[PDB]
């Protein structure tokens, strides 16, 4: 009791230390007089560094503060589907409080090496450039960075929307982020209707650094709850650039020895140990998925930094945006050549595991090659015909927004051009083409991609053959 | 003998204990406690000592997680750095930096002996003289880029070239041929990978004969550290005790250095060129020398050098390959031909290529199996000029020759018979120097490309030439 | 004139080979001369940054 | 008083109380048995940087003087032997059982008190001693990356040793223990040793010893060159000195300079080969070595070397191409009246300047680097040299006495050379 | 004093009211048994710590010292020996004479090697070109008499053997007094020199002041203040002199050494955060007044090739010439290997050098630049698609800058090509004719390693 509570010393910059506390936990809520919460971090001999969770003015020397005897946990169930909250799971949407029976701890061990199982089941993203060049199965870590105003966010954004068919219970993390942004994004959610299944949890950048650095983990929280459970959670970590620095002004406030770029020793420590807890829970376990999509904001685009580098080498491969495709008017601004999932093609489905095969060389040479339009004044070779269906995919590869595609009708698309039965077709006209062909199949094609849906194969291959002409033979032009 | 926590930063704890006895450096330290009331969490955790900073009071860097502790725990001294079992008991099995088995297969029993993680390289007197190769039974190992008995091999790329199937062909054809066994460090593993890692083996059935350890990337700073030591410590048993010559695979020796500079901080380190730990070629030095030939066994390392950004000079790497003796360098391009293993035979290379050591005879035929390559790898350009055709005959045969060569330098790998059903072999480097020597008289220039390519000994390309009927 | 040409195309043809190729090589001198700017920047920007920590 | 206590441990740096009477730079001693020397003295401690393994040393243990400010054991007892830079053995021979003892840190000769240089010191190494001759008190830096035959120049070196009267030391920095066996016995084969100090740093050592080992090495030199005879030392790697004082030196917290080397990174290596150099019996020369990355010389350790030493390149490529020694005759030069009247006065001549590693003498050399060989194709060239050696070493035995003898060659062998071609 | 903290070359001495600044404290300690070893050292006062202490600065390895031991205070600052006794002798920091002939006359005057530096009243203005004989610098960098000249160089470049040239072409006829203080340079320098010296035959007007790579970091420290003082004595108290500095780097190098320790805060690049000050008051110093003239050519090294590392940096805005030596043109073989873009000198002005003199002085610099700026053309596609016109610019310049080399009396023994003094008016002319295209038809490598252009051309005839 004499111990479990201490005053406080200093007072500002979010962080309070503070005496007695003698017995706090490293780790442990502690609460100030004034209401406002916070957290011990540093335990030494004399004090106790904390990091004030919420306003720091009501906050003066001598104010009581005392113990709660619990670390950092948080809210969880099946009722902030649908809600907006704080890291702290503080509803902020404005209806009503969130009523929940449990609760789980931020800070949690991830599934051990026995307890996972090589994910095999996909994640569709209804991108035709991710789902297949850069395929993303339940239990992954697709790292999605790039500089800001890539759309990095859309990507997200129209992948939530992309799972009301599937069974996934969508968590969007975000961190730094305009608290404005996430108000107008929380919101086309609502209108597309994600919030049937998403939680939305979010510290703008008006919010104090240690919300910023509690609103990861908080999110990984009531998501582990899905997965312990057999269902499958994705979690959106918006912005991992922004929770990473958050960190460092809290732990240089508390003169925490800085390391290379100021980040503390532990800031590598810091993403890794929270990465990993999304994974693929073996059959032993009830097989459930959590899935993580951190985000990386870039200057310059300098993948060399030291912050986007470590998150890199911790994901399961990543999705690079290019800043200027964006501009150029190519969405998304995928860059095929740097994004790359490791865990791929287990993740995609055998009818797209034969059509995308070709996507990636198509594009690779056009690539290396499309560097040369203007001294292909003499266009040569053949090296016109790689070109040729290559400017064609990329017509293919661009995707509208808060438009999804479903792995169905999207297979054949990735078909047409694939086979040449787009080739004959001039790029001016591919993107209106894919368009109606959608729905050509969508009455007439609507038995051919079942057999895809049911079967997630094409051995299909003879029908679609000639089942592709039945469109091209009535099309404009 | 115990201590109390004093101030817990992190993944940086003080220890504290009362006069007298105070822990050594590096010696390890137990907190186990517990629940005494519902305001705490059932504590296990062990610390190893750094600094003694006097008043009593030691600096301990956590090996796992600090979330929980409160000022006052007893700290119980071990008496001893970090021991971990060492024996026929780690074989099949898969532990932790600590030497707790991470897998289902049940726990250690108290009986069984261990060893202390940290401890001095062999005496001068010790490990030994005559430079001698260990037979790896691969073809283009053994004659391109030849591994010295104890010795440290940079395994260098790694995405789809098929690196885990070469690590797990090599933990064959050693406990085999030479029969000695492998231990696999898993170096701040990813944990996805670490299961893969760990299932390939159990369907290669390469793991019966090694020792697997992970040091998984989520773990805290010091466990990182020191995962590449508890592998090696089990490594070193079957070297000393049993005088075997033992596989010790890292998989990305950089997490090892990078979470030096990463400890160092903690620590309050000045840092050095790059932010790295100025300690680090000692810690580096005091990893590598560990791993040797001594008199009685010896220690092959095959640590996968996951350079920093693409930058040969980086203090991180450029410490490494101060320690290497060779590397087999995969590359894709190889792989996407169907030359496995995809080594890359010009660049992938080797200190024990050399008359002074392997003899004339070797080192003969594989620097000249290395020029005919050199050659046909720069007509590509001419041969897209003036084609096939009259390109200079004292070419044409080069490029007929080296197509060959390259081919038979893939071979058959035991592990592969899974999927495929050819049993795979194993060439001793004499029989794999006749192979080459009669190629590159052309011997073979008669026969279709299709039969070197996947192959045993000159013999069974032979063989590969009965298309029956 | 068609065999002379036929040079003019070919010798150009290297020309722009040789620049292309020795271009490639300004990379290579470059690189590494970029690798060590690379180097003794990020070792004078921590140094900046811990000596004025040790400072306080 | 002497006796003090541990008051805080770690990384190789110790301080303690008491002690009131050591003297700055006088060897402790601690109470495990390890070594340490005292660097800092401040007024309630003192500062200790332990030369050992720094684990069995705790809070509280006893550190005892010596009174002996930082020597090492010294004596011909050495020769052949293989000891760290505490002189103690570490090949496992027995004890040194030595007399004299000398102190690490001692000033070089005095302008007075030297000699301008004119013994050269015979490599055997032809493209050395033609090109970039070494007279005995030199100090020429052999500098190159890492796998350019620095190591081998220097063995070569050693067994070449044999006939003029050099006792040499070789100490191997930061090197791996494991090189330095093989590179101890190949001394061994062809009885160096006889002649030799070898005093190994390993890599799995601590920095404070590296750090030791390049001065540990010269102190034990000196004690021949003070005494009239001639000494040569190669310091494999002062790299990993720069770098090991780095460390320590920011261990201690000293303030870090450019490219993280202390300010006295400079002096560190200055007041070591500035060290090497008839009133005094006219006593040893310095074989410093640098590992450079990526060819450049315009690093700072390296550039710093060279502003001191009396150097040798060896390019990477012209290794691994085929010339050993890979030797860059431009970039290489030296300053210091070495040759031998003999050596004093194209792409045949590379093939003549590759030599075979571990194959060393200066007479039928000058011969071979004079020939009458222009009509004999390249290949058969370097072949040409093991014939036309052998032939000498029959008829012409009495015209390489004229060569040594007089080291000098003021017509006949015109012809031788006409005696073993024509053949 | 009673020594109570040694930190390597920093040692802490306690002293109530005796507080000595820029003092020096001799420590005269005898044996008192075994357990010890004979101290005989000089400490110069740097700072007042408070409480009755004072934080000094070793002349010598600080080895052996205890605390408790006793500081006496002389009582004023590092007196040398200075006066016509100094002439044909070598002296310490200290001013002890190291030569082994004799000692000094306690009569003797003896000044401290710390003085302020002279005011705006006294130092000069007026100036006077000085002939060298090096072509480079005589046309592009010419030195001024009584002006401070720079070398700047890496290692390996030349510095040394180009200061030796300059004793050489000048300091053997002046009819100066010489004053040469090698500091933190080579010890085999002062040898090589010091016994020259007798050969050539002005071991008699030359003062010797030496300290070494050898010596710890407080000795090279004052050094460049020993030797100046002595130079500052024939300048105030009597004639025109010639101060010969070998590498003033060393000065500030070793102060880093000591900067540290001092307990400062390191700055840019761990420099001792008043680097720039130590040396404007050791520089000043180092002019010609209305009393005496002197002229300076110091040596500078550069640290890794770097020239805005703050030691060379810094000393720039001291010198009225400088000489930048380059590694590059050093390997090209072009010795000197001094830029002939970047060394420069007040002395270029049509108000100083003349028109003719002038005019060619920027021609040969033009025509060089835009052969400069040329090369990356050059590098990645050759010289074919270069204008005719470029091309000309090509050959004059390379040719130009070759024609810049020269032969180094310092050299022969090596190369064996025996030297040359190249007067101002034949380089001035030389350049002309090539400028003006009388050469255009022979070879570059006829240009390489001569004097006076006529050389050229002999050497020309003998290509064939
Ligand atoms: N003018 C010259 N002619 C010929 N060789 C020279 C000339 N100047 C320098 N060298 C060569 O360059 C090297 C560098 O000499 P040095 O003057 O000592 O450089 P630094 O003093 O700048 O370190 C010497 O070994 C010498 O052989």
């Amino acid at each position: 009791q004499v111990s479990d509570v201490g005053t406080v010393i200093q007072v500002g910059d979010g962080i309070a230390r503070a005496h007695g506390l003698d017995n706090v936990m490293s780790g442990e809520l502690v609460e100030f007089a004034n209401g406002v919460m916070g957290m011990a971090l540093n335990l030494e001999e004399n004090n106790v560094g904390i990091v004030i969770l919420g306003p720091y003015t009501g906050i003066k020397e001598g104010d009581e503060v005392r113990r709660t005897g619990r670390i950092m946990e948080v809210p969880v169930g099946e009722a902030l589907i649908g809600r907006v909250v704080n890291p702290l799971g503080q509803p902020v949407d404005g209806l009503g409080p969130v009523e929940t029976t449990e609760t789980r701890p931020i800070e949690s061990p991830a599934p051990g090496v026995m307890d996972r199982r090589s994910v095999h089941e996909p994640l569709q993203t209804g991108i035709k450039a991710i789902d297949a060049l850069v395929p993303i199965g339940r239990g992954q870590r697709e790292l999605i960075i790039g500089d800001r105003q890539t759309g990095k966010t859309s990507v997200a954004i129209d992948t939530i929307i992309n799972q009301k068919d599937q069974n996934m219970i969508s968590i969007y993390v975000a961190i730094g982020q305009k608290e404005s942004t996430v108000r107008t994004v929380v919101e086309t959610l609502r209108k597309h209707g994600a919030l049937d299944y998403t939680i939305v949890v979010t510290a703008s950048a008006s919010q104090p650094a240690p919300l910023l650095f509690l609103a990861p983990y908080a999110g990984v929280a009531m998501g582990e709850y899905f997965m312990y459970k057999g269902k499958h959670v994705l979690v959106v970590y918006d912005d991992l650039s922004k929770q990473a620095a958050a960190y460092r002004e809290l732990s240089l406030l508390l003169r925490r020895p800085p390391g290379r770029e100021a980040y503390p020793g532990d800031i590598f420590y810091l993403h890794s140990r929270l990465l990993e807890r999304a994974a693929k829970l073996s059959d032993a376990k009830g097989g459930g998925s959590l899935t993580a999509l951190p985000f990386v904001e870039t200057q310059a685009g300098d993948i060399s930094a030291y912050i986007p580098t470590n998150v890199i080498s911790i994901t399961d491969g990543q999705i690079f945006l290019q800043s200027d495709l964006f501009f150029s008017g190519v969405r998304p601004a995928i860059n095929a050549g740097l994004s790359v999932s490791r865990v791929g093609g287990a993740a995609q489905i055998k009818a797209m595991k034969k059509v995308a095969g070709t996507l990636r060389l198509d594009l690779a040479a056009y690539r290396e090659l499309e560097a040369f339009a203007q001294f292909g004044s003499d266009l040569d070779k053949a090296t016109q015909a790689k070109l040729a269906r290559g400017a064609r995919t990329v017509e293919v590869l661009k995707q509208d927004l808060h438009q999804p595609i479903p792995v169905e009708k999207q297979v054949l698309i990735i078909y047409a051009l694939t086979r040449g039965f787009l080739d004959d077709i001039p790029v001016e006209d591919v993107r209106r083409f894919e368009k109606e062909f959608y729905l050509f199949l969508d009455q007439n094609g609507q038995h051919l991609l079942e057999h895809i849906r049911t079967t997630k194969d094409l051995p299909d291959d003879l029908n679609k053959a000639i089942e592709a002409f039945k469109k091209t033979f009535v099309v404009s032009q | 003998t115990r201590g109390r926590v004093i101030q817990v930063m992190g993944p940086v704890v003080d220890v504290k204990f009362e006069n007298g006895h105070l822990p050594a450096i590096y010696n390890a330290l137990k907190i186990q406690h517990k629940a005494r009331n519902e305001n705490e969490v059932d504590i296990d955790l062990t610390l190893e000592v750094a600094l003694h900073l006097g008043d009593d009071t030691v600096r301990t860097i956590a090996m796992a997680s600090t979330d929980g502790l409160i000022r006052g725990m007893e700290v119980i001294d071990t008496g001893a750095p970090i021991s971990v079992p060492v024996g026929e008991v780690t074989l099949g099995r898969v532990f932790n930096v600590l030497g707790e088995p991470i897998d289902l297969e049940g726990d250690i029993p108290a009986d069984a002996r261990r060893d202390p993680i940290h401890r001095p390289a062999p005496k001068f007197e010790e490990l030994a003289t005559e430079v001698e190769i260990l037979e790896t039974g691969i073809k283009v190992v053994d004659l391109l880029a030849p591994y010295i008995k104890g010795g440290k091999i940079g395994l260098f790329g790694g995405a789809g070239v098929g690196k885990t199937v070469l690590i797990q062909e090599l933990i064959h054809n050693i406990a085999q041929e030479h029969g000695g066994i492998s231990v696999f460090a898993g170096v701040g593993e990813r944990t996805r990978e670490g299961n893969d890692l760990y299932h390939e083996m159990k369907d290669s059935g390469v793991i019966s004969k090694t020792a697997m350890v992970f040091g998984q990337m989520n773990e805290p700073p010091g466990a990182r550290m020191r995962v590449a030591l508890t592998g090696l410590t089990m490594a070193e048993y079957f070297r000393d005790e049993q005088g075997q010559d033992v596989l010790l695979f890292i998989d990305n020796i950089f997490r090892f250095t990078q979470a030096g500079s990463e400890v160092s901080a903690l620590l309050g380190r000045m840092p050095s060129a790059v932010g790295y730990q100025p300690t680090l070629a000692t810690e580096m030095g005091q990893l590598q020398e560990r791993i040797t030939s001594t008199a009685k066994g010896s220690i092959t390392s095959i640590q996968a050098i996951y350079v920093p950004a693409d930058d040969y000079t980086d203090p991180a790497p450029a410490t490494t390959f101060s320690h290497l003796d060779a590397t087999t360098n995969l590359e894709r391009k190889l792989a996407e031909m169907g030359i496995y293993p995809a080594v890359d035979p010009l660049a992938s290379t080797s200190r024990a290529l050399a008359p002074e050591i392997v003899g004339e005879e070797h080192y003969q035929v594989a620097r000249k199996v290395q020029q005919t390559l050199q050659r046909y790898k720069e007509l590509q350009d001419i041969i897209a000029i003036l084609g096939m055709d009259e390109l200079s005959d004292e070419d044409k045969l080069v490029v007929h020759r080296a197509r060959r060569i390259q081919f038979f330098l893939s071979q058959n790998f035991h592990v592969a018979e899974q999927f495929t059903g050819q049993p795979g072999s194993y060439v001793p480097v004499k029989e794999t120097v006749r192979g080459f020597k009669e190629i590159l008289e052309g011997k073979y220039d008669h026969l279709p490309e299709d039969a070197f390519r996947l192959v045993g000994r000159i013999e069974e390309v032979v063989e590969k030439a009965k298309a029956m009927g | 004139l068609l065999d002379a040409k036929a040079s003019e195309h070919a010798a150009r043809m290297t020309a722009m080979k040789n620049a292309t190729d020795n271009a490639n090589e300004l990379i290579r001198t470059l690189t590494l001369s970029y690798n060590r700017a690379r180097q003794a920047a990020i070792t004078q920007e921590i140094t900046e940054i811990v000596a004025g920590a040790n400072a306080l």
